[PDB]
């Protein structure tokens, strides 16, 4: 049989797909996640804050 | 009970914009996609647009793409349709329908009351 | 309207009528589901049949549907006075970029 | 030892609200999602609702959506189920179960003792 | 109750019984897991089998199960006096918006 | 009523300083942050600087950082804006406006009269 | 001048005109609010709209606004002779070190 | 109205690189795949490359594989074509087209204006 | 050019001409669709026929096409002066690694 | 160099508590997550617990959840493990390891010397 | 240009394993299937194995099935051959070839350079 | 012990030995990395290979490894007297609620 | 205008500590983060350390963690780098740079002159 | 030096030369911006391009760059005598604990 990729296929998005949220997903916290401090963030982190005494 | 209420219709001259809204209650808004369907006076039904539950994907009918814009606000439970460059062919009644999917095709389980948008000069 | 429906179908009260919906090889013959809607003269459409055999809670047992080959049919038994409404068949067409495609719309009038 | 202790049941005439609770101990509450399941007297089990570990996603059964509200308090290790406008069909025994996920579907490994709500006139 | 279970099955002590759970092409025939629970007459359900082959610590080796095609069955060997309980199968159905779908619930009677 | 009166404008040769102020009355000066905005003749508005209510945090635009200094004396209900080494490009109408925060952005509920500072040679 | 506003728009008295402010994914498309100010020719700018929908007591009900995606608009109905003024859109930009960013500004003309 | 506008052509000595682009407007760029088609002066049309709607799949003609590279940026609605080690045989007019699929084959449903790439020494 | 075409076809105004595009058993004889493009002398190609029979909105009723066996034909009836353009047939060849294969291209000259 | 010294071990009868500690030096303690791994005499390695760099997220093994408690003190560069209701099967050698993450899985780059805890009666 | 470079050969005693490799450049690796072909000294060519473009389907010759394993890594453009339980008759020069399909049968358009594997004692 | 290892392998100094680690479709076959650890008889474990191919500074070039499918292996060439230690393979298993899963542990004996 | 002036170099025998300093002017020092980058003679640039504007977070390169200390003073606009136990491979030119963040990565907009540090025996 | 740069490039006055920076799936191909720095033979480096397309005021319009996939390139057109300097590429790598990662360094020599 043909072992190569098929170039004659639909290259566009499928509108006939389920548009709703999936109830069959893992509802639990992920234990396999980066536990470290992520040395990539805005180090000048004064971007925008309330300048008044109260929120 | 599921209750979808539309507004924003009225009479507008051709060539300018009009923004509809479909406020919802009685269900979790952010778990479902929404549709827009329009029916011309004396004609059948015509699918207009769809939006995903998260807003990531949008699809439009060939006759309205580039002019219409569909968006949602999950914090106000309100669906919007921004309609620009209106033509006289766009006069119809617009319904918002909640999305559903069975096996290989999707349907609409609960519909709104509908609003009338007319374009004339 | 890629789905073809008869413009009108009539029957006497108490008898059986059938509304057909004929498609092609891209929408119905490709294996996609057919759903039915009912619109009374002054209100928005209401879902009638989904999955080609199933019905919601409010819909009575009188309405039934099926599909086979390239065509699908909606069967109504025991016509009543309130069944005067427009019936639409909806499916998905592989050849377009839209979620739904509707039929022409069949108006049912019972000879009361 | 995982413990799920429930309360909040009783007799309520139809038309008003009732709130349940499911106190937890013996595990990290904030790392797990929770379910609610009911069993009508002499009947089988019916899934009711689920909540995510952070509370972001909620899913309800079609027969309870819009009336029931599920929420959690990660600081008290407690789970709530706020039921509004109770119908006679809502009489059953209510359980809280801890969520789990194997490959492609989820199950409940630890269940609560159960509380029983009667609604009648 | 999408998943179908026979309402009751019985057997003599020391013999083998098989409880069945048959679904459709959307829940069990779609590749989703099947999980089994046991409920004694006066207590909450306990997990019996998960992942179609695995079992918790408290469950003895007598209980076992598997799945094939659209059907999943629970096989019990060495019936005992304490095995009288309601046994449910649970899976996920693609056609609704709920995490779990349960079965009807079989009652196991030990012919003591 | 909130009243913001500005004074201290005029014509200054380039290379030297000129000090501005904005007097306040009718509201608690010490409990609000407040901004500076300047408008060049025939141009739009351009944000200059903001100071926190306690004066702890100062923010300046990229064009005037290191030259402009903003200071407040809450015992006199007057904010002070020092502009050192004035350039010809600093010719603009400066506005003193109170700071407001709605959800995630800032805006000015009250504005002053405004004063003109012209640099020419 | 990170925000873009049309140099000038015009319309007949009493009609509706649209003033639009198109931003980017960093200022408007990032979820930050947009505030509108109306500056009279002979006085300081006055607050018009805050929170993308809220207006002060002084602002009449004719003025309104909304935002979607990376763009925001100011909708003015019933144009009057006193509506001739400069309008600015204001948001916050993540990529800069400024609390506010101002657009080019729109000069509104009424064909009196 | 679907608009495809191209740029990046010119005259290039053989052996070095050139980059074309096709800016788009009037439709949802992220929902569609795109093609590149070139036409040598006085010759017919030749298919060059395709890219999927998400960029996951790329296909090339046998005469340009390993030298050309097609890519897209959905946040700017722009399509690119990086041409390396250009040869004299690559002198043609390049068109960006929008992909469409009917039953068992695909076609190009809107085309761009075209740009001229000249390779000479 | 796996699909071969006549290099030129001419006809007088008001009559019917035919442009043929014959291929092999791997592209047209294998069941793949044939599409037609029209290129006016100074502009980019424009879609003329897709799906072997269908035409876009802008294409008038004069143009039509069909295929049978391993050949596809384009029928133009009632020539005008503005019909002078190159016509290309496009399909998919199973023996290559490309999405499209084009024909040689036929220039139509109307004998005005 | 990375140094991880441990203490707090000993011998305890089953049913009471014990508290371990792992003092660190040579690296920024507050920028890394920490683990605990145990090895029974003559057996393999068993993962026990993890704590986030801020202490917000904790995870425990199935056999130790509800009894063990992991905590850190960023002010002393020390890591703790609070063991309660100790049993005979918990006798093993306890290691403190530093967390690392490569692409899709975590590992321990630097380990402690190891301390032995024995439960007997 | 299509370039296939192989390595991993050498001398290995019978009864144990060996791994070959074939690094690729000049074409999209994830679009094509690959072959392994060997030639005993002084003999003809012998087909060994094929792998699909996505790695879903593998086929082996009758004399090497159960012992040899073929795999690919699309992120490194590398083709592997894991050779286990090597025998004396497995002494040959191994080539990697790129799969092509014409009408009803396949061939290899581009071949590697070849690597020599000798099994001896 | 979700990951399976041979309890012991051996080889004479100067030869090549291969330590394998067999997993399932949930830990190794799901795309998660495999890491190796070396424990001398009297000391704590030491990281040997991370990222399935990478090694720290102290580890000599002799140790190498790769994965394929549901299995990964650690290849050691040039056996030495100090290679007497326990070798553990580690990954992450999607099915549990733990960060790491360890194997049984393979003992390498140098045939001196 | 931004100026970053450095000092603190010299020639040091290995194993003894040394302190750098980088004086800043022209911008609000307490509103920005700072970087240290070193460059050995004849080599490329090597990122060393970063400090947050408030000093809460410190990140060091692997080769310098545990030995180098970076500290800042907001009242003197001075950035410090306390380097202990200098080794021979530490000999380089250190630059104090100002931190800027664009979308998903940081960069240094303004740099200091740099000083040469010498470690020799 | 996870980012790879050519050790030396050359170009005649007035010609166009390119400086390439090659990364992997963790630094450049993972969606992190690439920044370019220019260092004179006797002074500190100065920012030249940030955000893969943007340059400061001081940098002339001759310097421009872009990124694609796992590679980045800096294009300099109209080479001048003062263009002789070392050019560095900087990004962020996911697998390390450093804010910046630099490349090998490219030396540009003008063939005067």
């Amino acid at each position: 049989a043909n072992p190569n990729a098929n170039p004659n296929a639909n290259p566009n998005a499928n509108p006939n797909a389920n548009p709703n949220a999936n109830p069959n997903a893992n509802p639990n916290a992920n234990p396999n996640a980066n536990p470290n401090a992520n040395p990539n963030a805005n180090p000048n982190a004064n971007p925008n804050a309330n300048p008044n005494a109260n929120p | 009970q599921v209750q979808l209420v539309e507004s924003g219709g009225g009479v507008v001259p051709p060539g300018r914009s009009l923004r509809l809204s479909c406020a919802t209650s009685g269900f979790t808004f952010s778990n479902y996609g929404m549709h827009w369907v329009r029916q011309a006076p004396g004609k059948g039904l015509e699918w207009v647009a769809i939006i995903w539950y998260d807003g990531s994907r949008n699809f439009y009918a060939a006759s309205v793409e580039g002019r219409f814009t569909i968006s949602r606000d999950n914090s106000k439970n309100t669906l919007y349709l921004q309609m620009n460059s209106l033509r006289v062919e766009d006069t119809a009644v617009y319904y918002c329908a909640r999305a559903a999917y069975y096996d290989t095709s999707g349907y609409g389980d609960y519909w709104g009351q509908g609003t009338l948008v007319t374009v004339s000069s | 309207s890629v789905l073809t429906q008869p413009p009108s179908v009539s029957g006497a009260p108490g008898q059986t009528v059938t509304i057909s919906c004929t498609g092609g090889s891209s929408n119905i013959g490709a294996g996609y589901d057919v759903h039915w809607y009912q619109q009374l003269p002054g209100t928005a459409p209401k879902l009638l049949i989904y999955g080609n055999i199933n019905r919601p809670s409010g819909v009575p047992d009188r309405f039934s549907g099926s599909k086979s080959g390239t065509s699908a049919s909606l069967a109504i038994t025991g016509l009543q006075a309130e069944d005067e409404a427009d019936y639409y068949c909806q499916s998905y067409d592989r050849r377009l970029s839209g979620s739904w495609v509707f039929g022409g719309g069949t108006k049912l009038t019972v000879l009361g």
